[PDB]
RNA sequence: UGAGCGUUUGAUGUUCUAACGUUGACCCGUAAUCCGGGUUGCGGACAGUGUCUGGUGGGUAGUUUGACUGGGGCGGUCU
RNA sequence: GUUUAUUAAAAACACAGCACUGUGCAAACACGAAAGUGGACGUAUACGGUGUGACGCCUGCCCGGUGCCGGAAGGUUAAUU
RNA sequence: AGGACCGAACCGACUAAUGUUGAAAAAUUAGCGGAUGACUUGUGGCUGGGGGUGAAAGGCCAAUCAAACCGGGAGAUAGCU
């Protein structure tokens, strides 16, 4: 059946990419906790 | 509150008195205007400085009211025209601003406040009587004829 | 914001006490309003959001005074 | 006009359809249109504020001159027209200057009849005046409520206020709900009433046609469970609480007006 | 129209404008159905808001709603 | 027509229709400390809430209780003083 | 003309059998309902958790819903095992 995840580039970078982030203060420090656990892949974008 | 009044303002007192006063009546109406002054002792003593050359002001103005009312009592009949049907009844008005500008365009100029229109705004045609006043002491009276367009 | 432009009164906080002591917090506001103030130096009415505390202060002090004290601390109008 | 469908299938036998066959049949008056979009009940929070809005068909809006501020110049009716937007039909009408307008379409009003007006215009249907020059007693319509605002009261489909009183600078209209409220006399009204009365004797005969105006099915509270609705719950149908609203207001008969601002108008509350 | 001592404080009812309101009209910033300023009309010390206060208030929230018992409940009992 | 995605599709929900009630427009009402927005660029032949549920014939008696509406002369009654 | 009839695509899911460490964490096969509409579908967008949305089943809200998920208070507390 149709599952649950259904995937478009264009949707991904709007919900969970890098000016969605900055865009907004808690996305600046779900930005700040990835930089301090010292994520490789900060957020979605390829 | 404690105020001093710089000109006669109606039941309150004359060029000069320590008053006591309502605050909102100071605030918004007696300060704005140039009728009184806060009774602080700057001001008290800013207003006792020239309190002896203050009654030629107001008597020049009184002058120049008494003045501007025997203008108006020389000129005595202004004539308007306004848009009316059948007998008289005016299908618009002939208000202030009409009446002010009738004023300036028959003789010297008078301003829009000074019109005391005790019955109505002249819904109909015929002859009125319109007050004036350019003091709180002067009245004048003007005949008023209203006339079809 | 619900600050009063000359004495600074902003919201404070504190409790609702019931009669059995039952505390749930709420919030003081300040007696605020927009109010014209008419300026005899400058030919001007001055809109201020002011509590009734403040224009009683305005009305001890002047409104040049007032006016001198929020241009010090950088309050426009 | 009031047309009663034959019943050849079941969501057509109850249909009763009012015609029109003056209304004009062609497209509207394009530099008149405007888009509005539809908000299904929901304000700029995203949130349903007015439940059992959305969807129906879209529509365009027609911009109708509401003020009837050209005063002096006459206008010929040139075509009545359906307006989607309101109950009321429209008139497209044309000016001796060449400028085209919508009005509401009055009772009395065909296409080739002529409209003014201002302060000395004509007393007959479709004329706009000042309630001053209106005399006491008249059935008038598109009410203003402030004077140069607009047309207000009396628009939905075959309504009228009654000008039952005029002292001094106010007069005193009974409107369509049976109140009697003051209005000041420099105020505009539109003699006659508005067209179309035939609106109410519309069977909409099936759920179809409400979806097409964009209503949206209204769930009895009852229906519901008890943290839906305060109706909610009961094994079987149950009811035994005070009717409200769902948010717990009662709804049969508890009075909901709170204004003191405008309550000098209204001279008498309606029954 | 009441109270002390013409005066001063109220209670009401009108009238006014000057606070305040305006989701009236017009002008300007300005290419702008936001906003602000100005002019003007209407309303007007009312409305509205702050503090205090009486009512209302499962709309919402935190909770309580005993034990014994030839299982529990119901009944009975509790010194 | 709709519904318990994944044990219930129905007599449940909805429905057109009906009735009650609210609401004069800065409407009631709703989201929102607020500004504002929806209602609606609609104006009582309109909009919301409630119950009933095409249509046909109909819908009787009770206002004691609880609510709602109106009255306010008395009794009682808060801050204030 | 029609929320009109029969019937494919398309949408759905009434019955039965199989499958139940499945081919599949809900399907397959044979029949079944709607199939110009209150239809269906693509791509975008909006509504956020005592909140949304709900033709109302406490349905759905990422295989999780009489209060989602993640992190924190946190080694909550546990007269219990
Ligand atoms: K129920
Ligand atoms: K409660
Ligand atoms: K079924
Ligand atoms: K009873
Ligand atoms: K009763
Ligand atoms: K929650
Ligand atoms: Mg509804
Ligand atoms: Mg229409
Ligand atoms: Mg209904
Ligand atoms: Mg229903
Ligand atoms: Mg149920
Ligand atoms: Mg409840
Ligand atoms: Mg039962
Ligand atoms: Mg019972
Ligand atoms: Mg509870
Ligand atoms: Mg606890
Ligand atoms: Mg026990
Ligand atoms: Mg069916
Ligand atoms: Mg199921
Ligand atoms: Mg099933
Ligand atoms: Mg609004
Ligand atoms: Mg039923
Ligand atoms: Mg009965
Ligand atoms: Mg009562
Ligand atoms: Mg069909
Ligand atoms: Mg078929
Ligand atoms: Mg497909
Ligand atoms: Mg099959
Ligand atoms: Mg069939
Ligand atoms: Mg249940
Ligand atoms: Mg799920
Ligand atoms: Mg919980
Ligand atoms: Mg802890
Ligand atoms: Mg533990």
């Amino acid at each position: 059946m149709k599952r649950t995840f259904q995937p478009s580039v264009l949707k991904r970078n709007r919900s969970h990419g890098f000016r969605a982030r900055m865009a907004t203060k808690n996305g600046r420090q779900v930005l700040a906790r990835r930089r301090a656990k010292g994520r490789a892949r900060l957020t979605v974008s390829k | 509150m404690q105020v001093i009044l710089l000109d006669k303002v109606a039941n309150l007192g004359s060029l000069g008195d320590q008053v006591n006063v309502k605050a909102g009546y100071a605030r918004n109406f007696l300060v704005p205007q140039g009728k009184a002054v806060p009774a602080t002792k700057k001001n008290i003593e800013f207003f006792e400085a020239r309190r002896a050359e203050l009654e030629a002001k107001l008597a020049e103005v009184l002058a120049a009211a008494n003045a501007r009312a025997e203008k108006i009592n020389a000129l005595e009949t202004v004539t308007i025209a306004s848009k009316a049907g059948d007998e008289g009844k005016l299908f618009g008005s002939i208000g202030t601003r009409d009446i002010a500008d009738a004023v300036t365009a028959a003789g010297v100029e008078v301003a829009k406040s000074e019109v005391r229109l005790p019955n109505g705004v002249l819904r109909t045609t015929g002859e009125h009587e319109v007050s004036f006043q350019v003091h709180s002491e002067v009245f004048a009276k003007v005949i008023v004829n209203v006339v079809a367009e | 914001s619900r600050v009063c432009q000359v004495t600074g009164k902003r919201p404070v906080t504190g409790n609702n006490r019931s009669h059995a002591l039952n505390a749930t917090k709420r919030r003081f506001l300040p007696n605020l309003h927009s109010h014209r103030f008419w300026v005899e130096s400058e030919k001007r009415f001055v809109t201020l959001r002011v509590s009734a505390k403040g224009m009683r202060v305005i009305d001890k002090k002047g409104i040049d005074t007032v006016l001198a004290e929020l241009r010090a601390r950088g309050e426009k109008y | 006009a009031v047309v009663k469908c034959k019943p050849t299938s079941p969501g057509r036998r109850h249909v009763v359809k009012v015609v029109n066959p003056e209304l004009h049949k062609g497209k509207p008056f394009a530099p008149l249109l405007e888009k509005n979009s539809k908000s299904g009940g929901r304000n700029n929070n995203g949130r349903i504020t007015t439940r059992h809005i959305g969807g129906g068909h879209k529509q365009a809006y027609r911009i109708v001159d509401f003020k009837r501020n050209k005063d002096g110049i006459p206008a010929v009716v040139e075509r009545l027209e359906y307006d989607p937007n309101r109950s009321a039909n429209i008139a497209l009408v044309l000016y001796k200057d060449g400028e085209r307008r919508y009005i509401l379409a009055p009772k009395g009003l065909k296409a080739g009849d002529q409209i003014q007006s201002g302060v000395d215009a004509a007393i007959k249907p479709g004329n706009t005046l000042p309630m001053r020059n209106i005399p006491v007693g008249s059935t008038v319509h598109n009410v203003e409520m402030k004077p140069g605002k607009g047309g207000q009261l009396a628009r939905s489909a075959g309504t009228y206020v009654q000008i039952v009183a005029r002292d001094g600078a106010y007069v005193t209209l009974r409107l369509r709900s049976g109140e009697m409220r003051k209005v000041e006399a420099d105020c505009r009204a539109t003699l006659g009433e508005v067209g179309n009365a035939e609106h109410m004797l519309r069977v909409l005969g099936k759920a179809g046609a409400a979806r097409w105006r964009g209503v949206r099915p209204t769930v009895r509270g009852t229906a519901m469970n008890p943290v839906d609705h305060p109706h909610g719950g009961g094994e079987g149908r149950n009811f035994g609480k005070h009717p409200v609203t769902p948010w717990g207001v009662q709804t049969k008969g508890k009075k909901t007006r709170s204004n003191k601002r405008t309550d000098k108008f209204i001279v008498r509350r309606r029954s």
